[PDB]
């Protein structure tokens, strides 16, 4: 039910992770993601119980729990790897928590029924996993984490070892079972897009501080980070370095006028001249295919295309500006993974326009979808 | 939490204790002189060498334990050699038999050697093979091929699969792409099947005592249990003991330099790390 | 193609050429030596005979009393060394400490000549030379006596083939993924009744693998009965008795019949094992 | 260089592949693309000199080399596990082609420099591939198969073994490396975004066949299959099942008359009454974002939206219509791996649409867009 943890902390004797803080409703599906080897899959034992808080309150329930074994708060685990045992029937799998429960026999035998029935395995009852395949051994570890009736079925990327064509399937069928069984389900996973297709409120995390918790709206168009910021769409945000200009802010290639009155509002807590703007790619769009009376305020430049892969209903144009801009703790924090170059910028053009590797084409840039950040500190200026 | 600290403080203390007793009470029976040969294993006597200055002493124990090396050396070469061509047979690409040669790989790993010593000393008794090096050469090797064939399977296994394909592509003539890609991905378990097998084939007491009557190839343990009537009469024990500890040695000197791989060996490469 | 099962023949020529050589033309020798009678006194009375020298050894009266023997200490010995490998091959995975030298110091016993063991085992169980003769009654002598011995040989032979029983158990439990103990310590399941559920009954093979050796293995004991009692005090084994047969009065009739008995009793031995697997 | 190979078919002791040919031109990104199981890693194989035509007339150049060894060819091929021996030094393992092919010593080692100077490890010269990680380990093998400077440079699923985020940017690196190389490449890939992104002309197979040749504009505009139709584009082609209304076509939500030249084409190969009409996500979008003028004539029908997984600029609107349409050979041995559902139609519609997981939402539909297949056959029948 409602698991509320806070300054709850975990130090390895060096701090993995560190005054965590969060109130999970009933029935919400939290996700919690971030670089890897950060502070979520401690936080996830520490909640499932296989590991020890250190500063501690943890009340699943009512009350305080981060003293219980991992059996005795009731809450189903299903692991990355399918922990999953081989001398074991698919019928005894699934009848081991109840099993280890003292249940009768005739109720192990109606659970197990009714569990195959929630899936799509009742035929698979008497096979083992040895044979067996992917999607049905996920299957095989899902339902018996989900037999037990738990009060939170929390999982550890139960997707990870799936091909990614049925990676997407299985995103599916867990975010419409999630639903229909009402259980708290907290959830780790590396990549944003399962944060934001299976997610009713991300939390985003690096080197165990929190830095945003919010659904997958207000995490997406109102970021308060440069992480939270370049680390969630897929082709990440687009990075440009900047000064002011008494106008508003200068960016290598244009010169953009926002507003007066956000340039005296962001004035009002003056910066050291170091901000770095940033431009999702999905706001950049083609001139020749721009309007009339929106490309005189679009910013138009051009570019050498150095690739245009067309993968379908829009085209990925690569460029790059030469200069700067990898000047934050956060972004190279973030580059450690993603980006792997100083500045190689992408842009998502409509299908409409005809342009191919090494042509030239005039990038027009919307000047309302612009949010400029710190490079300093690193907190969004614009909405945090 | 001091509960688990103190239970895994006296439990390896335990094991070391139970593995290292009964060889501790070799050494001490064989530093004591022949005084105070009464109780006591903290060495309740004065430390001299008044055995191993007797037990040298001749061509009584010397020539048992040249033979007792060069025995050893040979079968670990040769079982070796042919247990390594084996184990590449049965490792990576013999299709049609590799199910039947690991049950003779392991029926004969689990004969009895009574069962045949009876017939052979009357063979061996014939063709003039009595008590040579060849003569004891022969059982040796056939007995320790099991035990190369499981300790080099294992790392032949161990090594990947594509990197004949990646030095075929390369230019390399299939000779040039062993002797270059896979020979010295190999040799660290050589080294490990010589050890072991050395270990194995350098304690057989039954063939040696059927087989060999004189002192030409007459091996260390056979000599260790007959010198209850041989000259060294000092007093049986200081000798017995002093050969026993002379012989054991060469096992703490393996063990204490080469554990990390010997136990990566004989769990058919499981415990690594 | 032909060329690979060429050269897979090829590597496995010497192997074989040995391996069946050595094996079967040894045992069928000792067959046709056991048909016949002999003496390596006068090896000219070689006249034929029937099959007189099987059923002399099967009911002359000693045999069945080495083979009980043997039966004892083999069943004795594999259920105290399988118990003890289990427990060190537990503590040879799960330790906090320096697994380094707790693993040296069970290879050491592992590698050690079977006659400086048993070297050991004798001049400690002497009384007035060794302690564990001392910490008796006074004027015991547990060497001189039919069931002390037979203990006596059991220690030796427990101490001496416990560390590969616990190598291959540890070969087997290595491959346990933690996953699994994970899972089952989250479903509910103790520290015991972890164990007879998902570790016990996971590594079969492992396990009936080294117990089939070590049951075939201390079925033949030859070194431990022969430097520590001698035969002698009526505690021979079956190896022992052969050995004496043949070596002390020189009928090689018997002594084939002998080794041809003890062949097909581990042979026995082996297809039940695999039968009740 | 320009590797021609017809009639080049292969048999084992069934058929992998059979009745392949192409003129892979000098210097082309040839791209192998296909479900599990099909005749493109052995087409690859064949290719290299690892298999043995069955056929034959391979002509690396313009001779027949068919029976030629490896080592003659001239053609560097990467593996999927990065298959660099552990016991050589980052150096040695890119000069062991050159020290085997007997290069003067005096060069290879100005070569692995440069080599290593052209990709992003000049300094790990000196470490071993045990102590390396992923993307080093990756261009190890690319710089050992660059080094030689070969005349058809072919990979094998190179990128199979990265994280989701890094291998984009090796995609990157790979399709920016292959121009400053400029050898004819092969490459074989199981999930088409690759295909899309670096390829020269698209290569797509079934069971051993080829159903389409074509740039990855050719084989997306204008498919030739129900499978070269809903195999790319990671949200799959919707298939609604259809029925000739003699003046067009019915949906089982909407009637339509696609067009009298197109009604006139379809009647030319008549098809009894099983014609499995189909149309892309991308071309479904929401009724209120649409100006008028469009809703007129756009076939708009009211789902219920099952789930709604808004993941940045575009929200990919999950739906069901009862009845059946996945009745065809081509479409179930689509659907064999992706799909994983009868009747299970996503939608994107623009991120500007107001739609929660469960609410009630007009889809309109463009019908000048909708590709009208075969049941039977597979073939299409706009535009082959």
């Amino acid at each position: 039910a409602e698991i509320v943890l806070d300054r709850v902390t975990k130090s390895y004797p060096r701090a993995a992770v560190k005054e965590f803080s969060m109130t999970i409703a009933d029935g919400e599906f939290i996700i919690l993601v971030g670089p890897s080897g950060c502070g979520k899959s401690t936080t996830l034992n520490m909640i499932a119980g296989l590991e020890e808080i250190t500063s501690g309150e943890l009340r699943i329930g009512g009350e305080r729990v981060n003293e219980k074994a991992p059996k005795d708060r009731d809450i189903a685990m299903v692991f990355q790897s399918y922990a999953l045992y081989p001398h074991m029937t698919v019928r005894q799998n699934i009848a081991f928590p109840l099993t280890l429960a003292k249940v009768p026999k005739a109720e192990i035998a109606a659970k197990v029924e009714e569990t195959a029935k929630i899936l799509d395995l009742s035929e698979l009852l008497d096979r083992k996993p040895g044979q067996l395949s992917g999607g049905q051994r996920q299957r095989v570890a899902m339902g018996r984490a989900i037999v037990r009736s738990p009060k939170a079925f929390l999982m550890d990327e139960p997707l990870s070892n799936l091909d990614a064509k049925l990676r997407v399937q299985m995103r599916a069928e867990i975010s419409r079972l999630q639903d229909r069984l009402g259980t708290t389900t907290v959830y780790v996973t590396h990549d944003q897009t399962e944060a934001m297709t299976l997610g009713d409120r991300v939390v985003v995390m690096l080197a165990g501080e929190v830095q945003q918790i919010g659904t997958p709206d207000e995490l997406y168009s109102s970021p308060a980070n440069l992480f939270v910021a370049g680390f969630i769409g897929s082709p990440a945000m687009n990075f440009f370095p900047a000064t002011r200009t008494d106008v508003g802010v200068r960016l290598p290639f244009g010169e953009v006028t926002l507003t007066p009155h956000m340039l005296d509002l962001l004035d009002k807590q003056a910066r050291p001249e170091n901000i770095i703007v940033g431009i999702r790619p999905e706001h950049i769009e083609d001139s020749a295919l721009l309007d009339g009376y929106a490309r005189i305020r679009a910013l138009t430049f051009s570019v050498r295309a150095d690739i245009v892969e067309s993968l379908g209903a829009d085209k990925y144009v690569h460029f790059t500006t030469e200069g700067a801009g990898a000047e934050s703790a956060q972004l190279a924090e973030l580059a450690a993974d993603s980006g792997a170059g100083t500045n190689q910028f992408i842009a998502r053009v409509s299908a409409d326009s005809r342009v191919r590797t090494g042509e030239q084409i005039e990038l027009a840039i919307d000047t309302t979808k612009l949010s400029i950040f710190d490079a300093a500190t690193g907190l969004n200026l614009t909405r945090d | 939490d001091a509960r688990r600290a103190t239970w895994w403080s006296v439990v390896n203390i335990l094991v070391i204790v139970y593995a290292l007793i009964p060889v501790l009470w070799i050494l001490s029976l064989s530093l004591k002189p022949t005084s105070s040969v009464k109780d006591g294993k903290l060495i309740p006597t004065e430390i001299t060498f008044a055995n191993y200055k007797a037990i040298f002493s001749g061509d009584a124990f010397t020539s048992a334990l040249f033979n007792s090396i060069g025995i050893g050396l040979i079968t670990t070469i040769i079982a070796v050699v042919i247990g390594g061509m084996a184990a590449y047979a049965v490792a990576r690409l013999q299709f049609p038999g590799k199910q039947l040669l690991i049950g003779v790989a392991l029926l004969i790993a689990m004969f009895p050697h009574i069962s045949l010593v009876t017939p052979i000393f009357n063979m061996w008794r014939g063709i003039g093979l009595f008590d040579t090096w060849p003569g004891l050469i022969i059982p040796y090797i056939t007995f320790a091929l099991p035990l190369a064939i499981y300790t080099l399977s294992a790392f032949f296994r161990e090594i990947p699969w594509d990197l004949e394909k990646a030095a075929k592509m390369d230019g390399a003539t299939p000779a040039q792409a062993f002797r270059k890609v896979i020979a010295p991905l190999a040799a660290p378990g050589i080294v490990t099947a010589a050890i072991l097998v050395f270990i194995f084939a350098w304690n057989d007491l039954l063939l040696a005592l059927s087989l060999t009557a004189t002192q030409r190839a007459i091996t260390a343990p056979v000599a260790i249990a007959n010198f209850t009537g041989s000259s060294q009469f000092e007093e049986p024990t200081g000798s017995i003991a002093a050969g026993a500890m002379v012989i054991t040695i060469p096992i703490i000197i393996f063990v204490l330099i080469f554990q990390r791989r010997i136990v990566a060996g004989l769990t058919s490469g499981a415990v690594k790390g | 193609k032909k060329s690979e099962r060429r050269l897979a023949f090829w590597l496995i020529a010497p192997a074989v050429l040995l391996m069946l050589a050595v094996t079967a033309y040894p045992i069928g020798y000792a067959v046709w030596l056991s048909l016949q009678r002999y003496n390596l006194a006068e090896p000219h009375d070689t006249e034929f005979i029937g099959l007189a020298n099987y059923v002399t050894v099967l009911t002359d009266g000693y045999w069945w009393t080495a083979f009980a023997v043997t039966l004892g200490i083999t069943v004795v010995s594999v259920a105290i060394e399988f118990a003890l490998g289990l427990a060190l091959a537990l503590v040879m995975h799960r330790t906090i400490f320096g697994k380094g030298a707790v693993r040296t110091a069970i290879l050491i016993p592992y590698g050690i000549v079977t006659v400086a063991a048993s070297y050991s085992w004798y001049y400690a169980w002497t009384p007035g030379t060794g302690y564990l003769a001392n910490l008796l009654p006074e004027g015991s002598a547990p060497l001189t006596d039919q069931l002390p011995s037979l203990a006596i040989v059991v220690l030796a032979e427990v101490w001496k083939t416990t560390p590969f029983m616990a190598l291959l158990l540890l070969a087997g439990l290595a491959l346990v993924p933690q996953d699994l103990l994970n899972a089952a310590q989250v479903d509910g399941a103790g520290p015991w009744k972890r164990l007879t559920k998902v570790i016990l009954p996971m590594i079969k093979p492992a396990i009936l693998v080294a117990l089939l050796f070590r049951t075939l293995d201390a079925f033949r004991i030859f070194d431990n009965i022969y430097i520590l009692t001698g035969g002698s005090n009526d505690t021979g084994s079956v190896s022992i008795l052969g050995y004496d047969n043949l070596f002390k009065a020189f009928n090689v009739g018997l002594g084939s019949a002998i080794s041809v008995l003890i062949f097909l009793s581990v042979a026995i031995i082996a297809f039940i094992y695999i039968k009740i697997f």
